[PDB]
């Protein structure tokens, strides 16, 4: 189903990846201003949404580093390690929410983001490398 | 309703002048009661009214020598004002007022006025201040010579006026009393002549009677040719 | 303290108050005639008592700017009189004065002969060592009269007494006019005359002593 | 910590009706459904039925189209991902082959194959269905015997006789004791009256320091009973 | 209940032990989902596996689904003290409702017998004054579940009065029961000693009171 | 059982942050023609399709007390006033010395003064009068007065091109925000709402500066509401939504007229010339039969709050005469009423219903915005009377403390900090970020 923007924030997960290309239009662009606000207090909304733009390169580049460019769902090599949530599959997907599943994983997902780049695409890009002069 | 006004004709200066004003078809404490004279030369000038509650107002250009006050008992209405002057010669009217309320707005502001008007009024008694003393009016019959007519000349008096009549109310379509004249000598004198048909004379009787109400000279002259 | 206003016989008088009113007004309307009593025409701006007629009409008080105005529709010989503009409003407090008068004239009247009355002195006169010639000029229009005396054709210039015209009942001028003399300068002359002009006419009338 | 608490045990008429209630918390009421799942003596297990807190939508059995209703309240939000709700089912036309031990359950995931699947039981609702009258039990205390005489232990109970409504409930101490507890089942008589007995051991030399209370009470017919075990042992086992 | 399952299988402690889900070709299989429950009497079930062979969140790997073309069955591997109670099997669809089976009792067998303890009360003098005699046997913690017991009033059998509960399975893996003789005070005082003998599978433990004492 | 970190971008989660919202100018009134309006200077279009979607299953927390779109507006306002007032006539040579007497009244409060102000040109020097009202220092206590902002801070002159005639202003989230709205009608204030909106821009908001009573809002649809910020500390404000709206009709009737007075070489000041016509006060009517069911309605629902505890109200507590009047504009003229008459109740039936309910009110021309970077504008005045309608819509109440728990509860109306003006219209919005990049186990692998 659409349902709309942020429709699925209280779906299951697995309906909620159904409607991940309709929440990623809506972090750029919020339709062009015309002519400019200028005057005093413009570029308050200028450096907004130049902060805007600086989020989201740092979110694409984020992706770049790892294995996932230009697709919004995509598969890694990093195994999922146990002690982070210890859940099962369907066990999460039907049974939890994004923003339910986002809270069990604070604690431990800055050490994920390191793990999907420094180990996985600086050894991958490495081994492709390696590979594709014999 | 009907007002009769009543004074002394003369007073002298540095005195009180005093006035009554009696009343007919109503009662006097239901109504407000003002005074009004006019000097010669001068328009009507508002002297000052009393109220139903018995309380006065008074121009403030009398400099507080006016005073109004009532009389339940005989229906009667007074008016005295001290320090009189050669100004103060007027005739004196007593009107009565009605009260009319002008509003125009929210009255818990106070945006409204009270504009005082009189509906009757009173045919008004004259009064002179001079230092001078009443005379009584010498009456001089007038013969008839064929036009026909038959007058009284009233040769010197002081001061006016003076009542004219002819025979109470059985004279009253060919009467005329022309206005009295100053002559020099501060006396006035007027002529009061009637047009009577000749076959009238010799067979009926005609006087004038003649009031002078400052000092009482009420005299009926008999006319014949 | 009179303002004079002349109108035409017949046509529409509109007599505008002296006092320009500040606010809201409440304008009173007398008619004072000389020797009788002030007559409440218009009351509250517009309200007639019972009794006048309605060819007098008072402006009523609408919006603002308006003029208090006396209108008398159709003017008579009879209406004649001084106006007074008793002028309320509530932005100058209790109003004393009544406003100076405005005495209506009406013109276009139709002229009248002067009737006139000459009467000798009295016997009781001139036993009491006087003598008053009385000359009665009545009923005539205007008030412009020339009174004038002549002893056996001769001009009396002294002694003379005679009073301002001033109209009556008929609304018609009256006047009076007296010579004094003594009872030896009454029997020295022969005919005594005296002569008006009114309008021209010259109406002369003569007594004797007999 | 998804505790879901169901309504207290009641007897009722044959022919009238009665509605067990079901409170839910340490979860969202409206992301699972609620079912209902009986349990009577001589049909063992049967599911009666469930609804969705959400839609709307309910299941019921065909055996139970007729009598039973279910409904349920609008879930009251405490946070982001808990709230309390409400479930309800009146069943009419009370028979005997009614009398058991109702459940009512959480379903197991919101989307999938098995997704109204009861997951979390309730405590259960006993619901008796007679025309016996609900009579008060007779508490007696029990005096205390030997259970070990080289170790020293007393066992001392309280009986409760007598009682047509089942369940009862049996407190030492306000609560304050727990150990040593140990409540047999009740009996069915010839007559209809249950009775069951409770026994605490407590050791032999704990007779003038600690006091044994034990508490009876009897929700259907509103009763409650404060017996003081005696502790003047009777076994020629303890006295020694 | 078209929905069959074994009447009552035991098992080896430590071992395994297989349970059978079957019923006509309209309640099984194939196209419905079994699902599984635990289901100790007089308390709440347990869900144990779900869709055939999906465990419960929670559930040991020793609990295992299995489902063929005409029954199911459910695998307990290594078999524990708790693991002794009844066992029901559902079978359901996306959109209906669950289907309960007969029910299958389980005993774990190779454990340390227990010895039955068994306690004989007299009726208390508040009850003497309600003119009623109720002797009260209590037995518990014992392994096997089966005792009798036998009332005799001075060495004679007693056959009226007598109620003997059924054994429950107490919290600590053992059985408990109860038995009540009901005695008027007539016969409570014409009589010298009374004896409550439970009947054990390998022994038999008496006990005797006295109205005198 | 074996799995494999899988990246999405884009999941619905969103966090708690504080940004910097836009807004729009509606059709940008192109009838009006007229640029001189505070919103219509930089603002975006309307986008005539609003885009309001519910998110089902979601209960989300708001906190209307803590909100950040309340501060941003309150602070947009304050540096709004500043930009409106830079490039406009200032008043500072007026600050002379005044000769002032009192109204004619030739036997209500509005002086007539005199000054020797500077011509066209600096060397000449000519007198001029203007009626100033009644904002004006003894200086030395006709008698010579002063102007009253001479004292503290300068005075400038508003631009009488500029209308404060209150546009429909609504704000929009910027990328990667949105705005989660509550949609429950009866709703706390704080706490979570049971069923939640998204939207992009709030609704037509109108800058209604007021105190006391709450001007041309939104009214709640079911009943009313009363919403605390502390029910406990008395030192709260009490925001209450009406259900009806109540009508208020004020006017100054007193026919005025303007004069251009040329001081300096191209800046002409407009005072308030003489007056033409009767001379009255201001003054506001509001319906005494819908305020009395106003009053018994709101007393009613604050009965909720307090089982046992009767409730009375009194007028302000008095002092300053900014916070105990019911201020506002009206086409210029800045209305100070007061507001005894209405708090003054129960004690009250008058004459058997004062059918209109008439209340007093003075007028001032040099007002200091909650001392918004110091300074004061000059409202110029406009020729004739004055009038204008609104809808009464919200109250700001107080509750007293001491030892009240023994009898009754005073609420006596409050106000003084705007802010709680657009809490009344922002209490149902929040602004939060998308977090679009999510991590979690799914069963796949690369390679
Ligand atoms: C907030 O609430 C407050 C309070 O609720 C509101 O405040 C009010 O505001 C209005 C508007 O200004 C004020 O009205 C002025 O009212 C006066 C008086 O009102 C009355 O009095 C009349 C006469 O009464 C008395 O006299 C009679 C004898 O004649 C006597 O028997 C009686 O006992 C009493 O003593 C009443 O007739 C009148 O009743 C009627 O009219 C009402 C309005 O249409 C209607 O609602 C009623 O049902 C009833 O039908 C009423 O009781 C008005 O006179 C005044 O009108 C004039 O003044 C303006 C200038 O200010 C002028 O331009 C107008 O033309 C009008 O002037 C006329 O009347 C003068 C005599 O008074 C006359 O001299 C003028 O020439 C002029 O006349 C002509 O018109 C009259 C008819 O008016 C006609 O008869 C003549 O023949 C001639 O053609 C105002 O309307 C309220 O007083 C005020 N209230 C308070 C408590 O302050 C406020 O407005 C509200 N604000 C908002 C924003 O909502
Ligand atoms: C917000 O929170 C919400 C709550 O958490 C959340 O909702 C949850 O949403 C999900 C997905 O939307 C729901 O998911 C599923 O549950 C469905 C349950 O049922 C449908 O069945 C209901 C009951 O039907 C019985 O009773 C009816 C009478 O009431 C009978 O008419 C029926 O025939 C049926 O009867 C049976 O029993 C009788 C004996 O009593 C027997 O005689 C008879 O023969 C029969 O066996 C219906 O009430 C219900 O009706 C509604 O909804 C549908 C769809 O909207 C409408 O068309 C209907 O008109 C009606 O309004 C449904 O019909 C499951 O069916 C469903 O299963 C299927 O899909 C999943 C994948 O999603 C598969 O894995 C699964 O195997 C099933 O697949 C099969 O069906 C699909 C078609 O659906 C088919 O393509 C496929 O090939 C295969 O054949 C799924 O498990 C969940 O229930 C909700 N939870 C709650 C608590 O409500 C919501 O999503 C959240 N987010 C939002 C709102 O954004
Ligand atoms: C502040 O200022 C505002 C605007 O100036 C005022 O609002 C107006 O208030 C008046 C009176 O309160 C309203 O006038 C009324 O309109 C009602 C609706 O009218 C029509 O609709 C009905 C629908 O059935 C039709 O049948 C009817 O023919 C009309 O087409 C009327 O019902 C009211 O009538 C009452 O009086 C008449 C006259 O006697 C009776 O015949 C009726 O039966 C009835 O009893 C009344 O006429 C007006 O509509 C309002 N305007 C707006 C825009 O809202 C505020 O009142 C004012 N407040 C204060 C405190 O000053
Ligand atoms: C759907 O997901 C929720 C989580 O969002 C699952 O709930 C969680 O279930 C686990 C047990 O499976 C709970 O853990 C327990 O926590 C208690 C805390 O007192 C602790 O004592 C236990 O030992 C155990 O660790 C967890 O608290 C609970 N969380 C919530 C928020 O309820 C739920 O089981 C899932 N439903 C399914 C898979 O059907
Ligand atoms: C210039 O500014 C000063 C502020 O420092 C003004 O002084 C203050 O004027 C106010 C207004 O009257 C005074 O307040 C009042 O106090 C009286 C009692 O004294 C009370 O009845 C009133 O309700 C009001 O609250 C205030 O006390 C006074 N402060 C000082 C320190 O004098 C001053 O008036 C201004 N104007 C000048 C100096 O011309
Ligand atoms: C919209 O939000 C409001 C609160 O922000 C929700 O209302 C609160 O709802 C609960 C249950 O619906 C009310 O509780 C009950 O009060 C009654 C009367 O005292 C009592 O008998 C009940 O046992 C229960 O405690 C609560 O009073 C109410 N809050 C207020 C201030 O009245 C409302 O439910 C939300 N809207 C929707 C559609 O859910
Ligand atoms: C606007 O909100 C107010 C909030 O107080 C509403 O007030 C009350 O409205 C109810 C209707 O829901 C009135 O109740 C009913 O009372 C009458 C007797 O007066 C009874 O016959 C009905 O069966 C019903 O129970 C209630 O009286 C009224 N006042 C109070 C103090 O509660 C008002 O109705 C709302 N108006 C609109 C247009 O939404
Ligand atoms: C409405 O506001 C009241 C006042 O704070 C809230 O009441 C408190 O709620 C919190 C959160 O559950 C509790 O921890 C407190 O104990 C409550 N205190 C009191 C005195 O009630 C209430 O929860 C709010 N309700 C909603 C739906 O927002
Ligand atoms: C929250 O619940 C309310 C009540 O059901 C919803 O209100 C209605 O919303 C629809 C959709 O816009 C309107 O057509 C109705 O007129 C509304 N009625 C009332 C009484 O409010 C509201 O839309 C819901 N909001 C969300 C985000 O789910
Ligand atoms: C305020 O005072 C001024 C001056 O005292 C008033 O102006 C005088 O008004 C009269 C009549 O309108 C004129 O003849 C004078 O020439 C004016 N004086 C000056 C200096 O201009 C003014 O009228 C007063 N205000 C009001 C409303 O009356
Ligand atoms: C998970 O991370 C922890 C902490 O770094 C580590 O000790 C553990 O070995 C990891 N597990 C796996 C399966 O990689
Ligand atoms: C203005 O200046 C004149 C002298 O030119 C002076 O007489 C007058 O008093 C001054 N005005 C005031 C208000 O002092
Ligand atoms: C509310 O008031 C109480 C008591 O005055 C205080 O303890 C509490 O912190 C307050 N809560 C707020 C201000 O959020
Ligand atoms: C309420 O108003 C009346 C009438 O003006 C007044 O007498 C009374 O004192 C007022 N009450 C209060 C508390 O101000």
């Amino acid at each position: 189903v659409f349902l709309g923007f942020l429709g699925a924030a209280g779906s299951t997960m697995g309906a909620a990846s159904m409607t991940l290309t309709v929440q990623a239009r809506q972090l750029l662009s919020g339709n062009f201003d015309i002519p400019g606000p200028k005057t005093v207090w413009g570029i308050k909304q200028l450096q907004t949404r130049v902060l805007a733009i600086e989020r989201y390169l740092k979110d694409q580049q984020l992706l770049g580093i790892w294995g996932c460019s230009g697709k919004l769902i995509c598969c890694t090599a990093v195994p999922w390690n146990a002690s982070w949530s210890n859940k099962s599959y369907e066990e999460i997907w039907g049974n939890m929410t994004w923003m339910q599943w986002d809270r069990e994983i604070n604690n431990y997902t800055n050490t994920i983001y390191s793990l999907l780049e420094e180990s996985q695409n600086q050894q991958e890009k490495n081994e492709k490398d390696l590979l594709a002069l014999d | 309703v009907q007002l009769q006004e009543s004074g002394p004709g003369l007073v002298r200066p540095s005195e009180t002048l005093s006035v009554t004003c009696i009343v007919s078809g109503g009662s006097i404490s239901n109504y407000y009661w003002t005074w009004i004279r006019q000097s010669p030369g001068k328009g009507l000038e508002w002297i000052g009214y009393i109220s139903d509650r018995e309380t006065t107002t008074y121009n403030p250009s009398l400099n507080s020598r006016a005073v109004i006050s009532r009389d339940t008992s005989k229906n009667q209405l007074s008016l005295q004002l001290r320090s009189v002057t050669t100004a103060d010669t007027a005739i004196y009217f007593c009107a009565t007022a009605r009260r009319g309320q002008r509003i125009y707005g929210v009255v818990s502001f106070g945006e409204f006025f009270y504009y005082y008007y009189m509906d009757v009024w009173g045919k008004g008694t004259a009064v002179t201040v001079s230092s001078a003393s009443t005379k009584g009016p010498s009456v001089f019959p007038l013969a008839p010579s064929g036009t026909a007519a038959l007058g009284c000349l009233v040769k010197d008096y002081f001061p006016e006026p003076v009542t004219v009549s002819w025979n109470s109310g059985a004279l009253t379509s060919g009467v005329h009393t022309f206005p009295a004249v100053l002559q020099s000598s501060g006396l006035y004198s007027l002529s009061s002549v009637v047009t009577v048909p000749s076959s009238s004379l010799g067979t009926q009787t005609y006087i004038c009677n003649v009031n002078h109400k400052p000092s009482n000279t009420k005299v009926d002259k008999k006319v014949e040719p | 303290y009179v303002s004079p206003l002349s109108v035409a016989l017949g046509e529409t008088a509109r007599i505008s108050c002296g006092r320009q009113a500040l606010g809201s007004r409440a304008v009173q309307w007398y008619q004072h005639k000389p020797g009788q009593a002030p007559i409440l025409l218009i009351y509250n701006n517009q309200d007639r008592p019972s009794g006048i007629p309605e060819r007098f009409s008072g402006t009523p008080d609408i919006n603002f700017g308006t003029t208090a105005t006396l209108t008398i529709s159709g003017v008579e010989v009879g209406d004649e009189a001084d106006y007074y503009c008793h002028m309320w409003d509530s932005r100058s407090g209790f109003s004393w004065s009544f406003g100076g008068a405005t005495r209506l004239t009406v013109l276009s009247q139709p002229k009248a002969a002067p009737s006139v009355t000459l009467f000798p002195p009295s016997s009781e006169e001139l036993q009491a060592n006087k003598a008053t010639l009385v000359c009665l000029i009545s009923d005539f229009y205007p008030g412009a009269v020339t009174v004038a005396w002549k002893a056996d054709s001769s001009p009396v210039k002294a002694g003379v007494e005679t009073t301002t015209p001033s109209k009556q009942s008929n609304n018609k001028y009256a006047a009076s006019s007296y010579l004094s003399l003594t009872p030896e300068q009454w029997k020295s002359h022969k005919s005594y005359s005296c002569q008006v002009t009114h309008e021209g006419s010259t109406v002369e009338k003569t007594v004797a002593p007999t | 910590e998804g505790q879901l608490v169901q309504s207290g045990a009641e007897l009722k008429k044959p022919g009238a009706s009665v509605k067990i209630s079901c409170k839910t918390s340490g979860y969202r009421f409206n992301f699972y459904h609620i079912n209902w799942i009986r349990q009577t003596a001589g049909r063992g297990p049967e599911w009666m039925g469930w609804i969705s807190p959400y839609s709307g939508d309910k299941n019921l059995a065909p055996a139970f189209q007729d009598r039973v209703i279910m409904t349920t309240d609008t879930e009251v939000p405490v946070t982001s991902f808990t709230s309390t709700g409400a479930a309800y089912m009146e069943i009419r036309n009370l028979k005997f082959d009614d009398t058991g031990t109702y459940f009512c359950a959480k379903g197991l995931l919101r989307d999938g194959s098995s997704t109204w699947l009861p997951y979390l039981w309730g405590q259960g609702t006993l619901l008796t269905v007679s025309s016996a009258s609900t009579k008060g039990p007779s508490v007696f205390p029990l005096a205390p015997s030997s259970k070990s005489t080289s170790g020293g232990t007393a066992a001392l109970g309280c009986l409760v006789k007598d009682y047509f409504p089942e369940p009862v409930t049996v407190s030492w101490n306000s609560g304050a004791l727990t150990s040593g507890v140990h409540t047999f089942p009740a009996v069915l008589q010839s007559s209809g009256l249950y009775s069951l007995s409770s026994v605490v051991t407590v050791p032999s030399s704990s007779l003038g320091t600690q006091t044994y209370i034990c508490n009876v009470n009897h929700k259907p017919s509103n009763t409650k009973v404060d017996k003081r075990v005696e502790p003047k042992s009777c076994d020629k086992g303890l006295e020694v | 209940s078209v929905l069959t399952q074994s009447a009552s299988v035991s098992g080896s402690l430590g071992q395994s032990v297989t349970i059978s889900c079957t019923g006509p070709n309209s309640v099984c299989c194939s196209h419905k989902s079994i699902s599984w429950y635990q289901w100790p009497p007089g308390r709440a079930p347990t869900l144990i596996i779900y869709e055939d062979n999906e465990r419960a969140p929670g559930i040991s790997p020793r609990f295992s689904g299995y489902k063929s073309y005409w029954s199911a069955y459910l695998t307990i591997s290594d078999l524990r003290p708790e693991d002794e109670t009844t066992y029901y099997c559902c079978s359901y669809t996306h959109n209906s409702g669950c289907v309960f089976g007969t029910g299958t009792k389980v005993s774990v067998l190779g454990q340390s017998k227990a010895n039955p303890s068994v306690t004989l009360f007299p009726p208390s003098s508040e009850e003497l004054q309600a003119n009623k005699a109720t002797l009260v046997c209590l037995i518990s913690d014992f392994y096997p579940g089966a005792v009798t017991v036998a009332w005799k009033a001075d060495s004679s059998p007693v056959k009226a009065g007598v109620e003997t509960t059924t054994p429950s399975k107490q919290s600590n893996n053992k059985y408990a029961a109860s038995s009540y003789l009901s005695l008027t005070p007539e016969q409570w005082k014409s009589h010298r000693s009374y004896s409550c003998q439970v009947t054990h599978e390998g022994s038999t433990v008496e006990k005797t009171v006295a109205p005198t004492e | 059982g074996n799995l494999w970190v899988t990246v999405y971008y884009g999941v619905p989660v969103w966090k708690e942050a504080k940004t910097t919202l836009f807004c729009a100018s509606d059709a940008k009134a192109h009838k009006e023609e007229v640029h001189n309006i505070w919103a219509t200077h930089a603002c975006v279009p309307t986008d005539p399709n609003p885009q309001e979607i519910v998110l089902k299953n979601v209960t989300e927390n708001f906190n209307m007390w803590k909100n950040d779109m309340v501060d941003q507006m309150h602070e947009d306002i304050i540096s709004l006033w500043d930009q409106s007032l830079k490039p406009c006539v200032k008043l500072t040579p007026l600050c002379v010395t005044l000769n002032c007497s009192d109204v004619k009244i030739k036997g209500s409060d509005m002086k007539n003064c005199s000054f020797n102000t500077t011509t066209e040109i600096t060397d000449k020097k000519k007198k001029e009068y203007a009626l100033f009202y009644k904002l004006d220092v003894v200086a030395l206590d006709s008698s010579e007065y002063r102007l009253i902002n001479c004292n503290t801070s300068a005075v400038t002159q508003a631009c009488p091109k500029v209308s404060f005639d209150p546009i429909p202003i609504h704000y929009c989230a910027p990328a990667g925000y949105a705005i989660l709205k509550c949609n429950n009608k009866t709703f706390n204030g704080t706490g979570p709402c049971n069923n939640v909106s998204t939207v992009q821009c709030t609704h037509g908001i109108k800058p209604v500066v007021s105190t006391q009573l709450l001007l041309n809002g939104s009214l709640a649809e079911e009943e009313v509401v009363i919403r605390f910020e502390n029910l406990t500390n008395n030192a709260k404000i009490i925001i209450v939504h009406l259900n009806e709206s109540v009508e208020i009709n004020c006017t100054r009737p007193s026919n005025n007229t303007r004069k251009s007075v040329r001081i300096g070489p191209g800046q002409t000041f407009f005072a308030t010339g003489d007056i033409i016509g009767d001379i009255r006060q201001a003054h506001c009517n509001i319906s005494r039969k819908k305020w009395n069911t106003t009053l018994q309605r709101v007393k009613e629902k604050l009965k909720e709050k307090f089982p046992n505890k009767t409730i009375q109200f009194a007028p302000s507590s008095g002092g300053d005469l900014e916070i105990t009047t019911h201020s506002f504009n009206c086409r210029g003229e800045f209305f100070y009423c007061y507001t005894s008459d209405l708090f003054n109740s129960t004690y009250m039936s008058n004459n058997t219903g004062g059918a209109n309910i008439t209340l007093q009110c003075r007028i001032k021309q040099i007002i200091r915005m909650w001392q918004g970077v110091g300074q004061a504008m000059y409202a110029p005045p406009i020729a004739g009377n004055i009038t204008c309608k609104s809808n009464i819509t919200g109250l700001l109440l107080t509750r007293d403390g001491g030892k009240e728990k023994n009898d009754t509860e005073t609420f006596r109306p409050g106000g003084g900090d705007m802010r709680d003006n657009w809490r009344s219209e922002l209490y149902k919005y929040k602004v939060v970020e998308i977090k679009p990049l999510g991590i979690a186990p799914d069963k796949c692998k690369r390679r």
